[PDB]
């Protein structure tokens, strides 16, 4: 369907970023909107044909274009705190008000003042313990990734060298290890729960990967610490008796 | 192109009696395009102050208006109503005979 | 009261 | 002057129960009426559109209703299942006065909550190989409450399934680095909690 | 008896001298309630019938906005037309569209309309059963694949057997003095001879409601129908309509040829002769 690009996006405030779109083959239409937090899902631009047709309360720093191959680029300039949102992208066979619209993935943004609290996740793995073993024949691994900031993260488990989802259960949201500072680091724990059987086998590998979203290259970096990028940071278990 | 020219029919609203105020009534019809001049004409000089009706058409698609204006008819002074179309290379003009 | 339909053609 | 609101904004029901999410709007001059579905992570997914004139719309287990002379909508959920677990937007293509063209219109959302039944319950509290304690098998009636001291993380319930084996579990995960006897105590756990 | 409601539409493009010109009209029976035009001073759905202007403003800013986006909807397809058809962008053309619904005596939907033209022709039009279309040309079956896909029909179904049909008897009985009280016409007969032989009777019928009238000339009882001078039915000007019907007779003769006015205003038919 609908797909955006990028996924996630890190910034800080006065910079200027653009998010690329590309609706379905034969749609014609394509929209964009902002979801926030004090706002929902409101509706910025449409456009039909290389050509504006419905427009909303959208800031004149927000600029958006269709081009005649049918895709579309929405340029954020001049970046504030409240810019800070998830933008969807949507698209439709053309005006028809009896049809519907189909949305895509989205772009997560954010917008910080200052970068200097941009922080990668440790990620550990934690053995299921023995007494579940012995009174449910099930083991549950815990993966937990902790002191990242901001929480554009996304977590997995790998079995094998293969993603599994069957069993595996991740927090909603990550919660702030301090919530009393405004700047606080966030946490993510994730459980993984299979047989006893298939964890007491040696030769299966269990690995939890945490992909994080950090500064793109867009960003200068003046610290002495290494610059916070988009990486994966991951921690594995074999499993034993 | 579909091209059909308009019919004419000129009147009163009410049965015309000389010294009474009344409306003179120019109703073209079953034309196509819609564009069309129409002007009501006493001794044949155009009457201002006309008004038309909104515009619509039948079943057939064909359109039809009426133009119309106060007057006061008299015994001595001759109405008409003049239609132009681009179906008619000559400017049509229809007399207005009280007893029709 | 009048139809609320948007369909070009 | 086109505004959605949607009632109420959080709803936690034990699965299978039939379920009523309420919508409303302010102009009734309309063109159609959606409901979405918004998964974390992905899009919205289009659940049912009701045209303008149209006065319902079936689809599964899902009816929708639409009364432009009042300006409400009610989506019926029957028989609900784990799986609908999701933020339920409710939407509008209308016009504005005085502008190009019509748009769509959301409203805030209603998160839905089904949780599962627990077949066989089984509080415990396990301990695991740092490289955290694990709260697991409880009910869904158990309530998960946050830690009282900062320095003490503690996160919410969870459902993780099973698929091969039918079985669903709830879990929460409590740590520190400053032990599981104490973990929990804030929350109403179960005095039968097993503790190894 | 019967009534109906039907909306009127016509976009005729002026390549050069602006947006396209739009008017709509809607009527019920006989009577014109609504009016649209692009080219008034503030486009609005204006009033037209005294029993339409107690409804609300919600209603009049409702029929606005909805006649804005059908002027602007039919410039798109102006433009689009001129693809299909492969034709210059320097010619005028007409688009018209026309939808409906017919009720019975019981208020219970008997027919509803909906089809569109393009300079003077038929182009799309809905089908009696509300679930199929009928295309003209190649160029409407464009125009038919889209609107299949995208579910349209559906919408004027809806439409169709609801809110047209119960918005028709809310208009019915809030104008009932004047939609359901029918008016019967003043009738006279006028003499205007020809020559010293023969003569013209002409039949008037004035200020009826509604449009639908039958007159009949009867010689000695017979119709004369081949050799009578029928004309068509003209507005009046005041929601009203007229009608003459003229038989050439010869002088002499002229009680022998009575005047018959069928009018649903009348409970009974009248017989008028010359006096
Ligand atoms: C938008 O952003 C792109 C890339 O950042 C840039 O090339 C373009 O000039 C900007 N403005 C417009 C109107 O596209
Ligand atoms: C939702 O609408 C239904 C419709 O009758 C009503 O019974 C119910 O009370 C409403 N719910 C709320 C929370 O207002
Ligand atoms: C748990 O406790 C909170 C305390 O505010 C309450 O709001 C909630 O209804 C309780 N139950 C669940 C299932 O969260």
């Amino acid at each position: 369907g609908v797909t955006q690009t990028p996924k996630h996006l890190i910034t800080a405030t006065g910079q200027r970023v653009t998010l690329r779109c590309s609706p379905r083959s034969g749609d014609l239409s394509v929209y964009w909107y902002q979801q926030s937090l004090d706002q929902g899902l409101q509706f910025l631009i449409q456009y039909y044909n290389g050509e504006e047709r419905a427009k909303g309360n959208i800031l004149e720093r927000f600029s958006a274009q269709q081009f005649p191959d049918l895709h579309s680029e929405l340029n954020l300039s001049s970046l504030e705190l409240g810019d800070s949102a998830l933008y969807f992208c949507a698209s439709s066979v053309g005006l028809f008000s009896t049809d519907t619209q189909y949305f895509g993935p989205g772009t997560r943004l954010t917008v910080l003042e200052d970068l200097k609290n941009v922080f990668p996740p440790e990620v550990a793995v934690f053995e299921p313990s023995e007494a579940e073993i012995s009174h449910t024949q099930k083991a549950t691994l815990v993966c937990l990734a902790t002191g990242f900031y901001p929480d554009h993260v996304e977590l997995s488990w790998w079995v094998n060298g293969k993603e599994v989802h069957s069993g595996v259960c991740t927090d909603p949201q990550p919660l702030k290890e301090q919530p009393a500072l405004n700047d606080s680091r966030y946490a993510l724990s994730s459980r993984l729960r299979v047989s006893a059987t298939f964890w007491q086998n040696p030769r299966n590998h269990f690995r939890c990967q945490v992909q994080f979203y950090g500064l793109s290259e867009n960003d200068e970096w003046t610290q002495d610490r290494a610059k916070p990028v988009t990486q994966i940071v991951s921690a594995e278990a074999w499993g034993r008796a | 192109m579909i091209q059909r020219t308009p019919k004419i029919q000129v009147y009163s609203r009410h049965p015309a009696e000389n010294g009474k105020s009344n409306f003179l009534n120019c109703y073209v019809s079953g034309f196509h395009p819609s564009d069309i001049e129409v002007d009501l004409l006493k001794n044949g000089e155009r009457i201002e102050k006309v008004e038309h009706s909104d515009l619509s058409f039948s079943k057939d698609w064909s359109f039809y208006l009426l133009y119309y204006t106060e007057f006061t008819p008299t015994e001595k002074d001759e109405y008409a109503c003049r239609v132009n179309h681009v179906t008619l290379s000559q400017p049509k003009i229809v007399k207005w005979d009280r007893d029709m | 009261t009048r139809l609320a339909l948007i369909a070009p053609k | 002057k086109q505004e959605v609101t949607q009632i109420p904004a959080a709803l936690s029901v034990p699965e299978g129960e039939n379920l009523v999410l309420n919508c409303s709007f302010t102009d009734s001059a309309i063109y159609n009426l959606q409901w979405f579905r918004q998964d974390p992570g992905k899009g919205l997914t289009s659940l049912l559109l009701i045209q303008s004139s149209q006065r319902e719309q079936t689809s599964g287990r899902l009816n929708a209703s639409l009364d432009k002379s009042s300006g409400r909508s009610t989506l019926y959920i029957a028989a609900s299942q784990p799986g609908d677990s999701a933020t339920y937007l409710c939407a509008v293509l209308s016009p504005v006065q005085e502008t190009s063209g019509s748009r769509l219109t959301f409203g805030e959302g209603t998160q839905l909550t089904v949780n599962p039944d627990i077949q066989n319950p089984d509080p415990a509290v396990y301990q695991l190989r740092d490289s955290v304690c694990l709260f697991t098998d409880f009910d869904s009636q158990t309530n998960v409450s946050q830690s009282k001291d900062s320095d003490v993380y503690i996160t919410d319930k969870c459902v993780l399934d099973m698929r091969s084996m039918d079985f669903k579990s709830n879990s929460a995960v409590a740590w520190s680095n400053k032990a599981c006897a104490n973990a929990f105590n804030n929350s109403i756990i179960p005095e039968d909690t097993f503790f190894p | 008896g019967s009534h109906s409601m039907r909306y009127f539409h016509t976009s005729v493009s002026r390549p050069g001298r602006g947006e396209p010109r739009f008017i709509t009209v809607g009527y019920v029976d006989d009577t014109l309630f609504v009016r649209f035009d692009s080219d008034a001073a503030s486009p609005r759905e204006e009033p037209r019938a005294p029993w339409i202007e107690q409804e609300g403003p919600e209603y009049w800013d409702r029929e606005t906005q909805i006649s804005k986006a059908k002027a602007q909807t039919d410039r798109e397809d102006l433009r689009t037309l001129l693809r299909y058809y492969n034709q210059s962008e320097a010619g005028s053309h007409t688009l018209q569209n026309m939808y409906g619904c017919d009720v019975g005596p019981d208020g219970r939907l008997l027919r509803g309309y909906h089809q569109d033209a393009y300079d003077g022709k038929d182009y799309i039009a809905l089908n009696e059963d509300l679930s199929s279309w009928t295309a003209a040309d190649t160029a409407a079956q464009i125009t038919q694949r889209k609107w299949e896909a995208a579910r349209v029909a559906e919408q004027l179904r809806a439409y169709l057997e609801g809110e047209c049909v119960e918005w028709l008897r809310r208009y019915l009985e809030n104008g009932k003095e004047t939609l359901q009280r029918a008016d019967p016409p003043k009738t006279h007969v006028t003499h205007h001879p020809i020559s010293d032989h023969e003569a013209t009777l002409r039949c008037w019928a004035l200020g009826f409601y509604p449009a639908e009238i039958t007159l009949t000339w009867q010689r000695d009882g017979e119709d004369q129908t081949q050799d009578t001078e029928l004309v068509e039915t003209r507005p009046a000007g005041d929601r009203t309509f007229q009608k003459w019907a003229a038989v050439v007779v010869p002088s002499g003769e002229e009680q022998r040829y009575t005047c018959h006015v069928q009018h649903e205003g009348l409970p009974k038919p009248l017989t008028l002769r010359w006096e």
